[PDB]
RNA sequence: AUAAACUAUGCCGACUAGGGAUCGGGUGGUGUUUUUUUAAUGACCCACUCGGCACCUUACGAGAAAUCAAAGUCUU
């Protein structure tokens, strides 16, 4: 994961430049390529389809409404699916602005289709 | 050395003798001709520190190129030690950083990265002129009238490296920065 | 939600307290620019020093009288029968006045734009 | 979906504050007590911090008064 591309924080560091350097640090490090190295391994694959800040609030948003399908009278239940929601498309925009395309994915299958892999 | 430089075309007084100074360190020690072999100069610029005691006491700063900013800080501790040692004044290294424009963006397609930004930039040089050691805590101030002091906490177990260049940092800053700044141990 | 009577009305809410200054909003180009006006004629101590996210720039140390509130005001007109007209905004002709006015050109004060004879936009009005 | 649908008190943006009251973190801890041939730890407590809890309170501001740390709030 990218989200987790920094479970390297944990046993390498250290957040994170290596890819810049700055405020850097002391310790090891063999530089870019150091990073890059394992750093490319890292989600054992990579990404970038589109766009992980919503491939995960359209996930636990999808899932999010097996129950309310199934359940059905947990309207405390649709009461956030409204809010996973309004956000899951909050976003958007700024993509719809920018970043996704002009019409899909800005808009989607949301509400809905279980994406996409 | 013309070659321990960057624009190449000629130095000062002072920026000759650092390049010759330099070459010289790699030369004389094994250790650090791994990391000199690697070490690129941007520019020199050399400071007197007037105290009221009528003393010419002097100190230059040396500015390393960003791509062997890296380097400079692996062995930045005994680079230093020696180029005082064969100087016989203050040294002190820092990045060659570029600052960029506030309202002055022309490229209507790029963005101004905060990296080159005055505030981190100008707060930069603090950071490399302890250099060997990181502070630990760095405070503002807001004397009534409206000056701004910058009273940073030093590391106690460096007392020994910082304690004399502490005059010289102050006076290095007030005068590119534009920053008053005491030191206070801790 | 609008960094004028934000601050303004901090040092304005502060005064009356009476102390020692303290934060205000983020900077803005204009807060530091009135927070100067305001010093240049008086009033006001010495804007300050802070730096953060927008945090930046300062804080500023009270003193003196500057009674009371500085002026936030939340439309914007100006110039001759304009201008000397909220001028009655002032806390008095015979001097005392001084009504921070936008000018097309400069941030300016009741008179420092009435100045090279400016106008435009009425950003405040102090003491 | 009416309402004996209410602090008769708006708020996107916040102070005059405190004191105390509650629930977070971070301290000290010194107090206990676990662990359990001794502890450490864990708990209990203690203070102390900072989180924010809500409340309560007026050396302040109100408004047209009872009240208000707001309706305090820019010749009213």
């Amino acid at each position: 994961e990218q989200i987790v591309k920094y479970a390297r924080k944990g046993l390498t560091p250290s957040q994170i430049g290596v890819l810049l350097r700055d405020a850097h640090g002391v310790t090891q490090a063999r530089v870019i390529t150091g990073n890059k190295i394992m750093r490319i391994l890292k989600s054992n694959g990579l990404a970038p389809e589109i766009p992980e800040d919503l491939y995960y609030l359209i996930k636990k948003a999808v899932s999010v409404r097996k129950h309310l399908e199934r359940n059905r009278k947990d309207k405390d239940a649709k009461f956030r699916l409204i809010l996973i929601e309004s956000r899951i498309h909050r976003l958007a925009r700024y993509y719809r602005t920018v970043a996704v395309l002009p019409p899909n994915w800005k808009y989607e299958s949301a509400t809905a289709s279980a994406l996409v892999n | 050395a013309l070659a321990k430089f960057h624009k190449k075309q000629s130095l000062t007084k002072i920026e000759e003798q650092v390049g010759s100074a330099l070459v010289e360190l790699q030369n004389t020690h094994p250790d650090l001709k791994t990391s000199l072999e690697s070490i690129i100069l941007t520019q020199v610029k050399e400071f007197q520190i007037n105290k009221t005691n009528k003393k010419a006491k002097s100190a230059v700063l040396i500015y390393v190129h960003f791509q062997s900013y890296r380097v400079l800080l692996s062995a930045a501790r005994k680079l230093i030690i020696e180029l005082e040692k064969k100087l016989k004044q203050i040294v002190f290294f820092t990045a060659q950083r570029k600052i960029e424009s506030k309202w002055v963006k022309e490229h209507k397609s790029q963005q101004r990265p905060r990296s080159r930004c005055l505030t981190y930039v100008y707060d930069a040089l603090l950071d490399d002129l302890l250099l060997p050691s990181t502070l630990i805590g760095k405070r503002i101030r807001a004397r009534l009238d409206g000056t701004s002091f910058y009273r940073i906490q030093l590391d106690q177990n460096d007392r020994d490296f910082l304690e004399e260049k502490l005059d010289a940092i102050t006076h290095i800053y007030k005068t590119v920065t534009t920053r008053e700044v005491t030191f206070e141990f801790k | 939600s609008s960094v004028l009577a934000d601050a303004l009305n901090a040092i304005n809410n502060a005064e009356k307290t009476g102390k020692r200054q303290v934060l205000i909003r983020p900077s803005s180009k204009v807060i530091i620019k009135f927070l100067q006006v305001m010093q240049k004629h008086g009033y006001i101590g010495e804007f300050e020093y802070i730096d953060d996210h927008r945090s930046g720039k300062i804080v500023v140390q009270l003193n003196g009288r500057l009674n009371k509130c500085g002026v936030i005001s939340p439309r914007f007109n100006v110039k001759i029968g304009d201008i000397e007209k909220w001028t009655a905004n002032l806390l008095p002709a015979r001097q005392f006045g001084y009504v921070i006015l936008t000018t097309s050109a400069g941030i300016m004060d009741h008179e420092e734009a009435r100045r090279k004879h400016v106008s435009g936009k009425i950003l405040g009005f102090v003491y």
